[PDB]
């Protein structure tokens, strides 16, 4: 069997999971276009968060990933993210 | 009534609104999100291991992020007197906001 | 020799913030080589109004939806129907506080919807 | 029984909660927001007061670097009513030692 | 320029005199931030299919990228 | 006559702006609006530059001031020392 | 006769300029435009080094810090190529001391 559940990757993240964000977006009505799109944005973010934080996992010779490597590298793009310690 | 009852398009959306802007809790589920955060690492660092709050906070701050994208695009849109938004939009804010793709 | 009974710095300047932890907090994190006896006073003083001012929004949210108990949500919408606050922490995300209801204008229905026959 | 110590400013912000609201509580989370909230306001001024600092060729960090600092992030009458909260904060600790 | 960096600043403190260079400094910082600004308003423009700039372009962008004022 | 100064930032200078910008086209509201744009820019940056004025007492203004009041706005500037 | 000092990078931007293209010249202002450019990258490298050290309580700078902020604030290829050189600098000066 080919299941490989949608892709076995990010396809998971399903159509109304987006409709219900952009709900809290204020959008109202949505083109079928939009999907595709935004998933390649999100990996896009995620990539270099990722990135940031593993480097600072690789500094202090770690192989489990902290909550405050993450918060730091979203301080350093300017996301700055507030209640998960510092 | 012979016809099931039927709410005219746009209402369901309205309704979606103002309960997902009245409460709080995230939008998108877990497991696949949480795949999705293992499967990207693994190509950057071998055999790594995530905590979980690790990848709650990645996941807020994603859904803000977003959030604040689909505003822009929304504005963006209605600048051109429409009200469905296309990813025309998404690319002119990404290229207002100075980020870049 | 007297020695004094232990009245600490806070009390003098009126404020509950601890002026001797900020002290350290400056000495230790290389800053600058020296540090003068009046900034932390100052500096406490600041970070307690601009708590107590956060609070009070807090609270008033809280009112209005007859919860006793402030949680995330009450301070987002502090934070953001007030100006300055949201000049001040404008690229800052709190967790579990979602947004404002705003919606515009042109996307509601039609407000002609009344007596049509 | 190897016990730590992790501290914070949980208990001053309860304070002074208690002060301006007395019959309302507040959660664990929003406490760790307000925690995050004040060190991220600490380490800002501080950055600045340094670099202000350095550029003058003083060794010292005085009040009036830290008021400078406030006057040059914060917006208008927040800065005004900061301003004199620190003013009468140290008038105080000056006189009555 | 000069005279009107001159007023602005009297009306914060009075008997200011200005070095030259900082003037130059100012008026590089404006002109290249008009043109930052002017080129995102473009785009903004011929994404309505128009080509004539109008102050709502100039407002959506501002509001973008957040100098909202 | 004076016109309480800032018109002495002429039109065809901003329609040089925005023809260095790239555009071809501009109505004629759009120079109002830019000069209170422009105010609101300056002004910010001359509040810092003062600001770091006032704390070396001093009462002449030099580059290095403006410098650093670019530097905070996320408008960094090079070529004017420091 | 009291007279000043003042510091610039001026020589050794010269030097290399020569030795990539031995027969141009360069003018004052780009020579100030790159004076800005390398402190501004100095004051960067340095902030994000101190940053990192402080949040594992190692009260040390080496090569390694630097190493870790070049990767995380200059992107890829360049990165490698920057991490090359240094690291070949580093092994000669530790062998010819």
């Amino acid at each position: 069997r080919h299941r490989k559940v949608l892709r076995d990757n990010i396809q998971g993240i399903t159509k109304p999971a987006i409709r219900r964000l952009a709900r809290r977006g204020g959008v109202k009505r949505i083109s079928g276009l939009i999907y595709e799109e935004t998933r390649g944005v999100l990996k896009v973010f995620l990539e270099n968060v990722i990135r940031d934080a593993v480097t600072y996992t690789e500094h202090a010779k770690r192989k489990t990933v902290t909550a405050m490597d993450v918060v730091y590298a979203l301080k350093r793009q300017g996301r700055t993210l507030y209640g998960f310690g510092g | 009534v012979k016809k099931p009852h039927r709410y005219r398009p746009g209402t369901v959306a309205l309704r979606e609104i103002r309960r997902y802007q009245k409460s709080t809790e995230l939008l998108i589920r877990k497991l696949p999100f949480q795949r999705l955060v293992r499967e990207i690492a693994q190509d950057f660092k071998t055999d790594l291991r995530f905590q979980s709050s690790a990848v709650m906070a990645l996941q807020e701050a994603c859904e803000a992020y977003l959030v604040g994208l689909f505003e822009d695009t929304n504005l963006c849109a209605i600048h051109a007197k429409r009200v469905t938004i296309m990813p025309k939009d998404i690319q002119l804010a990404r290229r207002i906001r100075g980020e870049r793709a | 020799k007297a020695r004094a009974k232990a009245k600490t710095r806070s009390s003098r300047a009126g404020l509950q913030f601890p002026v001797g932890r900020v002290h350290r907090l400056l000495r230790k994190g290389n800053y600058s080589e020296r540090v003068g006896a009046g900034a932390p006073v100052y500096l406490a003083a600041v970070l307690e109004y601009l708590t107590a001012e956060i609070l009070e929004l807090a609270g008033n949210a809280a009112r209005d939806n007859k919860k006793t108990r402030i949680i995330p949500r009450h301070l987002q919408l502090a934070i953001r129907n007030d100006e300055e606050l949201n000049k001040l922490l404008g690229r800052v995300t709190i967790a579990q506080g979602g947004v404002l209801p705003n919606i515009q204008a042109v996307l509601l229905p039609k407000k002609t919807e009344s007596h049509h026959k | 029984r190897k016990r730590s110590r992790k501290e914070s400013y949980s208990i001053y912000v309860y304070k002074v909660l208690k002060q301006v609201h007395p019959d309302t509580g507040i959660s664990s989370k929003a406490m760790g927001i307000m925690n995050s909230f004040v060190n991220d306001i600490f380490e800002r001024i501080a950055g600045e007061a340094s670099r202000l600092a350095h550029y003058n060729k003083r060794s010292t960090i005085t009040s009036r670097e830290i008021q400078t600092a406030v006057r040059l992030l914060l917006p208008g009458e927040l800065a005004k009513h900061a301003v004199s909260e620190g003013t009468k904060a140290v008038t105080k600790y000056t006189s009555a030692k």
